[PDB]
Parts: structure tokens; sequence; C-alpha cells
RNA sequence: ACCCCCGCCGUUAGUUGCCAGCGGUUCGGCCGGGCACUCUAACGGGACUGCCCGCGAAAGCGGGAGGAAGGAGGGGACGACGUCUGGUCAGCAUGGCCCUUACGGCCUGGGCGACACACGUGCUACAAUGCCCACUACAAAGCGAUGCCACCCGGCAACGGGGAGCUAAUCGCAAAAAGGUGGGCCCAGUUCGGAUUGGGGUCUGCAACCCGACCCCAUGAAGCCGGAAUCGCUAGUAAUCGCGGAUCAGCC
């Protein structure tokens, strides 16, 4: 991206919740463009969040994303010799990309043999504030604020 | 080593084929090898006539062939005695039974193939290459043409190091797909070696 | 592509499996197209001249 | 019911050709089914540009064959008169099966 | 009496015939839900209807040939969008801002030579 | 249930289980069950003593299995190996027999790579 | 898992030349370039010398090696 | 997978027919 | 820019097409019929910052309306003067040097397919977002005369025998695969993965030892996601799935 400021592709809302954020998450689950299996998994999961949890799936989901969005992250940088890890805010845009990505990743890191479940259970755990997803998130912030000395290299 | 043949590039437009006849699968390869046999002799013979093109139309066992020349005389013959020898030497090659028309070239000074051969020859006779070239561009440029250009290969003057000579005037847009640029190549066997000759002539446009 | 090795025209395959295309212009046995009798090179050379009836340049 | 099938390399040497056949017989037979097109069959020849190596040179050559039909039902002598011997194009070749 | 709108997408053609009625859809014979048996996207095609509170007011006979059931779902979506205009041409005002009256021109990209897939370029080592 | 030469496939589908025998594959599996008319899906444990006898007898007597088989195969190789048979020499030399390339890719027959010293500057890339 | 079909092939250079020797019993040597031929019983006991593509190697044909094809007993390449 | 010559895919991949990918 | 392919509309043309619309039905668009529609291929229209608001001296930048579409709408063909003493005398052409019972020519056989090893480009894979069986659904572009091979029969099968149509928008290759539905597997080197090897056999071809592809049985390897290092791709792209073609007896 040397020229323009590459605008963000706008996604078509969910075919059930009409929520764009959902499509996004579904796209992060998808692999080899098998978007059906991807959509299914997320919906089967939403129905697993309905059973084992008396709450509306959609709200559990958004809640999750929320706890998994890092607000500070460390970015490397060469400053006089060594490569000091400068701590800095995270764009609203990047927060999402990371949150969703992390969820799917940690979700596929779980044990339960069923794809749709790993997502179901991961989302919930995330909502409660536990789970591999939120780990990474809190690990990131920890990383920054632990290198908050080189923060005068603001960037 | 770039750039396409200016003709083959424009075949869709500003330039028709040298053999326009339908055919297919079982015939095409046979019906084409022939055309080459044809052209083969004509160029081997009608050299002094000043060959420039050999259109070859067809329909069935009644071929066309319309040799284009600068000196239609040399072709025909005395009263038309040679156009008898060839026209016959023709069927001794293709039982097919074919004609043999002859159109004259209106100013061989706008026939890339001719201008080329023109230069190719001089070079064989040992004329100063650069001169022969400049002259040629002039002739061509001096008798119509909105642009022209000639190129001689290498070993100019028999020099041990192969070179490459130029010469050009007026627009000669090889890129413009609609120019109508006549392309002509001439060889040039020599005591020291082959030296290709390229002639480019630009006419009108649309 | 030695005259000597253009015994391909000899028919006499003794067995028809010993038969082989060969260029009908340069002898370029290596990549001779059927529909033309010509090798990948000559096919390209002639297509440029226009001596290949209705054989324009592709593009799409 | 004389079915004509015209094939040519030039999409004009036919529209010209097959069109003559329409205006002609349109004064001695039925009224012709109009020159119906018909899909074109293209032959691609993908060739390496130069000799010796350079696997990725290429350059494409295609030999597209075009077709036309027409169809004249109600054959009436004069039809086979205005057509029989009055063609013109050279880059064409017909096949008819009434 | 009847309404028409074609609709093409990524190489798919859908003949859309609306007709004042219940709101059912016969895609190539099978029921709307029968041809698209289990495709989380299907719902899309009829979106141009809900656009102007149709569906339970119309009905649709649809012929679809070409491409894949996904491309067809978009051709059909465009069909139902066009036809819905021959009926009341006033629908544009709300049907267009959604972009339903556009013909997604995204098509497969030619496979160029030298490369594996039009773009996917072959890889090298110790270049 | 124990079937052929020291065969004891258990707690899995009978077909699958029969596979655990030397001369039985997914093919002979559905057949031996086909003929002997036994559900293939039955867990070997849930089988019947009647079925285990028809199987035990049909299989053991219908195909050459286990040890006796390895005996044959070994016997074969030994043969084309005793006679100047090229194919037999490929066994001795330990190189692939079915005419494959031995300049690269023959590890399944050669074993682990046996690296040696070599020639650098001569783009062996 | 070899296979020819119906008609075990054997060049008749050595065939009709091997059985001719079956009339007087056997002989003392042979030599054919037909390593392309299958081996038939009548060859047994005999001693045909096949061609490396350079040499004529003496191959004693026994029963155990019938179905094979001569060349399988006359190695081509030289290694180690 | 695409490589098992005695399965549906293995046959499809190798563009063939047999006991595992019959004609119909 | 002028040319080609893809986006939208119209005219001409209807043996492709559809009850769109009517009558019949072995209810197969099968029948009559009908060109509307899809389409087929030829031509014509359409985009130019042309119109509206904003800044600017201008070019133009931002924004908005209409529109299938825009500010080069998306993909090709197309590569300047020259550079690298770049590549190819092994495609062909050609100066010079060299060989002429041979550095020519024919043949049979072998070799180009060798291996202790090193590298490049790839295929398949290590699995449950998966594998297997069954049922069922959408494609495009191509190719077909001894050639594609319908359908029927013998074979588990490759394939063999018989034989219709096609001269190929009207017949065949052809089954698209991923996908949807139902079942099995239940986390194991396994119903993952198919190397390797034993046996039987088909097919082409004079001939498949060296050295063909295919089928069926048995075998069932390494591989549980890869060190340093390193490659591709900015959208219908990457990723993934199958389909065709050239060469071509057959086929690596
Ligand atoms: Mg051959
Ligand atoms: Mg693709
Ligand atoms: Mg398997
Ligand atoms: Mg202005
Ligand atoms: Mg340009
Ligand atoms: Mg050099
Ligand atoms: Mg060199
Ligand atoms: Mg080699
Ligand atoms: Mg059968
Ligand atoms: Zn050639």
């Amino acid at each position: 991206a040397r020229r323009r400021r590459a605008e963000v592709r706008q996604l078509q809302p969910d075919l059930v919740y009409g929520d764009v954020l959902v499509t996004a998450f579904i796209n992060k689950i998808m692999r080899d463009g098998k978007k059906n299996l991807a959509a299914r998994i997320f919906y089967d999961a939403c129905k697993i969040i309905q059973e084992k949890t008396g709450q509306e799936p959609l709200k559990v989901f958004k809640q999750a994303v929320e706890n998994v969005k890092p607000r500070m992250e460390v970015r490397s940088r060469r400053v006089g010799g060594a490569n000091y890890q400068v701590p800095m805010e995270v764009s609203p845009r990047r927060q999402q990309s990371l949150a969703l990505r992390w969820l799917v990743q940690a979700a596929n890191q779980r044990p339960e043999r069923r794809a749709a479940v790993r997502i179901a259970h991961e989302l919930m755990d995330a909502a409660e504030g536990k789970g591999g997803a939120v780990k990474k998130k809190e690990d990131v912030e920890r990383m920054a604020e632990a290198n908050r000395a080189y923060a005068h290299y603001r960037w | 080593g770039n750039k396409i043949h200016p003709i083959g590039f424009r075949l869709g437009i500003t330039r028709d084929w040298e053999s326009r006849w339908y055919a297919g699968k079982k015939q095409y390869r046979h019906l084409l090898l022939e055309d080459q046999r044809i052209r083969g002799l004509l160029e081997k013979e009608l050299y002094s006539a000043g060959l420039a093109r050999v259109d070859i139309e067809r329909a069935a066992d009644n071929v066309a062939v319309t040799v284009h020349v600068a000196k239609p005389g040399v072709v025909i013959g005395r009263g038309g005695e040679r156009i008898r020898v060839l026209r016959e030497e023709l069927a001794k090659l293709t039982g097919k039974n074919v004609a043999l028309n002859v159109q004259e070239v209106q100013n061989p000074n706008l026939s890339a193939p001719l201008v080329a051969q023109r230069v190719a020859e001089q070079i064989e006779r040992r004329f100063a290459v650069r001169r022969a070239i400049k002259q040629a561009v002039q002739r061509v440029m001096e008798s119509g043409a909105k642009g022209a250009k000639v190129i001689v290969s290498g070993r100019i003057g028999g020099a041990e190091q192969a070179r490459t000579e130029w010469a050009a005037q007026g627009r000669v847009p090889l890129h413009t797909l609609r120019a109508n640029i006549d392309y002509g190549f001439a060889l040039a066997r020599t005591t020291y070696g082959v030296l290709g000759v390229k002639a480019y002539i630009f006419l009108g446009e649309v | 592509a030695r005259k000597a090795l253009i015994e391909k025209a000899k028919r006499t395959p003794k067995f028809k499996v010993r038969a082989y295309t060969r260029c009908v212009r340069c002898g370029r046995a290596r990549s001779v197209y059927r529909f033309f009798g010509l090798c990948r090179i000559c096919l390209r050379e002639l297509a440029h001249k226009g001596q290949l009836p209705g054989v324009r340049k592709a593009s799409w | 019911k004389i079915r004509i099938k015209l094939r040519g390399f030039d999409h004009k040497t036919l529209d010209a050709s097959a069109q003559k056949i329409v205006e002609a017989a349109r004064r001695s037979g039925a009224q012709v089914s109009g020159p119906i097109p018909l899909p074109t069959r293209v032959r691609r020849f993908t060739v390496i540009r130069g000799p010796f190596k350079h696997k990725d040179s290429r350059e494409h050559f295609e030999l597209r064959t075009h077709n036309r039909l027409v169809d004249i039902i109600n054959p009436n002598r004069k039809t086979i008169e205005q057509l029989m011997t009055l063609d013109l194009p050279t880059g064409v070749e017909i096949e008819i099966k009434t | 009496e009847q309404y028409y709108g074609t609709g093409r997408r990524k190489e798919a053609v859908a003949r859309v015939f609306l007709r004042p009625g219940n709101g059912k859809v016969t895609v190539n014979g099978q029921d709307f839900n029968e041809y698209f048996q289990g495709l989380v996207r299907a719902v899309a095609a009829l979106e141009p209807l809900r656009a102007v509170d149709a569906l339970g007011h119309f009905d649709a006979y649809i012929t679809v040939r070409g491409g894949g059931k996904s491309g067809q779902i978009d051709a059909i979506k465009l069909g139902i969008a066009r036809a819905l205009v021959q009926y009341n041409p006033d629908y544009r005002a709300k049907l267009k801002p959604l972009g339903f009256l556009t013909r997604d021109a995204r098509v497969v990209e030619r496979k160029k030579y030298g490369k594996h897939k039009a773009r996917r370029a072959p890889q090298y080592s110790k270049r | 249930a124990r079937i052929a030469g020291v065969e004891i496939p258990r707690n899995k589908r009978v077909d699958v289980a029969l596979t655990y025998i030397y001369g039985i594959g997914k093919a002979r599996a559905k057949e031996a069950l086909e003929k002997t008319g036994i559900n293939p899906a039955t867990r070997v444990k849930d089988l019947t003593e009647a079925e285990v006898v028809r199987l035990r007898e049909y299989v053991e007597n219908t195909w050459k299995l286990e040890g006796e088989l390895r005996a044959e195969v070994a016997a074969n190789i030994k043969r084309l190996m005793d006679i100047g048979c090229y194919r037999g020499l490929r066994h001795r030399r330990g190189l692939p027999v079915r005419g494959q390339r031995t300049r690269t890719n023959a590890r399944t027959r050669k074993g682990p790579r046996k690296t040696v010293a070599g020639k650098k500057k001569a783009p062996r890339k | 898992p070899r296979s020819l079909k119906k008609g075990v092939f054997v060049d008749d250079h050595l065939l009709e030349k091997v059985l001719e020797l079956n009339a007087k019993g056997e002989k003392r040597l042979i030599k054919t370039w037909s390593r392309r031929s299958t081996i038939v019983p009548e060859m047994v006991g005999h001693t045909i010398a096949v061609y490396n593509g350079k040499q004529h190697v003496p191959v004693y044909i026994t029963e155990n090696m019938v179905g094979h094809k001569l060349g399988e007993f006359a190695p081509t390449r030289t290694y180690r | 997978g695409k490589g098992d010559r005695r399965t549906r895919r293995g046959k499809i991949w190798r563009g063939t027919y047999g006991k595992y990918r019959p004609r119909k």
C-alpha cells in the first residue's frame, strides 16, 4: 500500500442475524472457501450456546469479542542498534481482526472432537473471561506495559 | 529480442492473409504444404521480376495464385511464352489444375519486401551499407509514404564485429494497431556471411 | 534433422510403430503439430506472415 | 426443405455469402429460415516463442471456424436457379443436404 | 398477469417470473427450498422481495441454468429484482440503493501462461 | 475371537477386525462375512460362537494366511533371487525392483539417507 | 504382476533354432539378440548366450526360470 | 485420499474406472 | 488510443431455447405449435468527469444523481533508444575450420531410466472444518473416421463381444468434483496415509527383462504438520474442487 490508504472491504450482513461482525467471524472459520461448512459450524455453535446457556447466542458472541480485543500491543522497531519492542494502542479495526482471529485459533486449540462445539465452548469461556482466546489478549497487554519504558518511541 | 511481426500482429485488420481459403482436419495440412511448394518455385524463379506477394485463393481443384510483381514483363515472357512454362511447371507440382494471374506493383518503392530486397542486393554487391540504407529510406519516403525505416543486421562491411544499422523518417508506429505498416525482410548471403535486411513502410492509417 | 535421418518418409516401418511426424519444412521432429505438419517454430513463423489461412493471433 | 450449412474462417465472407443465398431464393421458394448463426469452434495453438528453452515465452494462435445454416423449405426450381450458379466468396465452402 | 426479469451472475442465467399469488417459488420444478436443499445462502435470492414487502403477495416460477447453485442464487436474486420493477417501476427508489439492480461483473480470471493460476506465480529457491 | 494362525482381533467391527490378520484386507473382510452370512458391523465381542466357527472355518480354509503366507512370499523372492533373475538381483542389492528411479526417491527401499562428502561450486541446485 | 495376455511371445530366431537342436538332442551354445523373447520348456537344459548390448553372456536355462525372459538373466548396466 | 488407487477419489484422480468407481 | 475476451441494453437470425401460452402425453419439452425467453453470432447503442455541489489559475481532487457499469469498469494482445561480448550454429538459415571407407550411412541390442549422495520444481499426506459407502444437485471450455463410443451382454474389474447414433449447438467423450441428505469410523498411526513388495490379469504395440499404463487380491512403509533459512498472492485474487486440450499406438 504505497499509494492509497486501502479502504476496508465492507461485508454483507449475516443471513440470520444480519450482523456483519458475524460474517467476519464466519469468514475466519472458513477454509478453502467452503463457506457453507463455515456458516454451519457457527450456527450449530450458536444453538449450542442456547442449550448449555440460557442466553441469546448473538450477545454471548459480541461479549466474547469484547474481552478478547487487546487495547495495547507491542510493535518491534529498530532504534539505535537493538530492536526495542514499542508498546502502543491498537486501532479499532485491528482490535477486531485480532479478536476474531484469536477466537477461532484458540477454539481450534480446544479438545472436543466437534468443530462446532469448540467454537461454542470457546465463545462462552471468552464471555466469562476465561479461555485460550482471552489468554493471548491479556498476554499481549502484559507484553506492552512491561516494555512501557521504550514507549517514548511512541511511533 | 522483443517486438512482434508487424503483419501477423495486424492480420485482423490493416493487412489480409497470403492464403485465404477454407479447409480442415484431413486436408488443411496437405492443402497447405502445397501452397509452400507453390511459393517455393515462384521465389526461386521470378526473382528478377521482383516478387512481393503470392496470394493463393481456392474453391476446389481450381487454384488461384496471383503473383504480384514490379516487372510484370519478366514474368509473362515473350508474347506470353514464359507464363506458359511456369503455369505448366505448376501443374507438374499440383495436378490440381490452377490459374496464374499477374498484377503489377504500383511503385515498388512502397513494397517493404522490394525495398528490402533492393537493399539486400546492393549489400551483396558490396555497396556502403549505411548509404544504401539512407538512400532506400529516401526513395520510399520520397515517393509517398507517411513514414519508413530500414534495418540491416550485422557484419556491416564484412567487419569482424556484427553491428546494426538504422535509418528512419516520419511516423512508423509499430505499437498502433491500425497503422498499416508494410513489413519486408530480405536475406543477403555473402563471402563473410548472412546479413538480414528489414524494411518498414507506413501508409495512411485508419 | 539430417537428410539421412529423414527416412521417415520411407513408409517401410517394417512395423507401423516406428513412424514419426517430422516437420514438413525444417524436419523439427521434436514438437510437430498434426493439423499443420509444421513444428512449433515454423507454425509461429508462418502464422506471422499470414500464410496460415484463418490463423489469427489469439487473445482473451 | 433444402438444408444449407455454410462454414468459413471470415465472419464476413459468410454473412456476405450466406446472405446472398437468402435474398436470392427469397423470390422462388418459401421465405427462408433466415441465416441462423451456430456456435463457432476455436482451435488454440499455444507455442513457446523462441527456439531453445525459455519455457515461459508462449504467445497464442487460434483458428476459429464459423458456421451458418439458413434452411429453405418449399424448393421451387427457380430457387435452384437463383442459387444453383451465382455465388462469389473464395474463403467459403458449402455443404447442402435437402 | 405476469412479470419478468432475467438476472445473470458469475456466469448464471435465471428466468424470473413473478405472478400475484401466495409467495411460493418453483425453481426448475423443485421447491425453492428443494433445489437449494441446505445452503445457508439461499435466503439471499428473495431479499429483493422483502425489500418492498413482497413475497407473501407474489409468487415466482424460475428457470435457472449455468454455473453453480451459488451463482444461480445471485442471478435469481437479480431476476426477482428486475421483474419486481416491470411490475411497479417505482420500486427502484428503494430497490436500487441496496444495489440489487446491479450485475456483479466479477468473473473468473483468465489463466495466464508462465503462471500457475492467472497470478499464483511459481516459486524459486536460492535465486 | 481367535481365528487364523495366532489371530485375535477383538472389540471392533468384525470386518475391521479380520483386517488385523496377515492375509486379510478390507476386501476379503466383507466377503468372509458375506458368505458366512454375519453382520459386519457386529462388535467382535458381541459375536456368536456359531458365527465364530463358520468364520474360523470359512476363512482358515479358503485363503492362505499368516505364517504359511509369509513363508510363500519369502519363498518366492528367494527363487527369483537364486536364479540370475535381474529382479532377483534388485532384491539382493536392496534397490527398488519395479523399475523406478534410483537417483533420487528410493528411501523407502534404501533406508535413511547415507550422506557423503561432495562437490560444491557446480550448482547442484 | 507381469502380463502379455494370450500368445506367449518368443522370437523364432532361437525358437525354430533351438528345437532343431532338440532333434539331435541339444547342442553346445547359441547366441541371440532376442532378449525380448519369453522362455519355453524346449529351452530348458539348453544354454543360450544373451546380449548385454555389448557382450554375449552364457545363460544356462533351467526349469525354475522358464516363464521369464532371457534378458532377465543378462544384466545391462555395470555398477559398484 | 486422491492417492489411494482403490477408492472413489483414487480412481477419479487417476481418471479411471474399476471395482471402486464403476461406470454406473 | 485504434484490436480481443468479460459487464448492461436493442436490431437482425431462429431445429439452442420454453405451456413463457394453448391442445395432447409412454407427462422425457416427448407431440403439434410458437419465437417470447435463455442462448447462439453479427451488428448497433452505452462512460465522456457528459450532468449537479465543493476547492483550483488550469489540469484535476473530493462529493453526489442517474446508470449494468466509471473517472484507465475487470482480464489480454502489445515492450522504446539501448544493456548483458545474454541464449540458440541441435529447428531452420549462414562465414570460416575439420571429416570423407569415413567425425558419413544401415541394422540388431544396450544407453539417454544407472547410484553412496547434494539441490530445484512439484504430487500425495500426516486427518474429525476429516476419511469411507450410498443416494441426490448445479459448470465451462474443448475434442471425435476407424475416431468419440450410446445401449445390451460376459468379467469384481481393467477390459472383451455385440451394436445405435454422430460426419458432431441435434450423437459420444461426460461422471463434474467440492456440495446437499442419510449411514458408518470415534481420535487410534486408525475405515488416517498410500510407499514398498508377492501374485493374478487387461490393453497398446513385431516386441513392454532392462523400461509402459490400467485392473483385482494380499502387503500397508515414512508420515502425528516440519531446523536455519525461504516462496506466492491485494478479489472473484489467494486458498480449494473437478473438467478439457495439445503431443500422442501406448505412456511414466
Ligand atoms: Mg511414435
Ligand atoms: Mg480456478
Ligand atoms: Mg484410506
Ligand atoms: Mg472541471
Ligand atoms: Mg500500448
Ligand atoms: Mg557469450
Ligand atoms: Mg553456451
Ligand atoms: Mg533425460
Ligand atoms: Mg459385467
Ligand atoms: Zn519446422
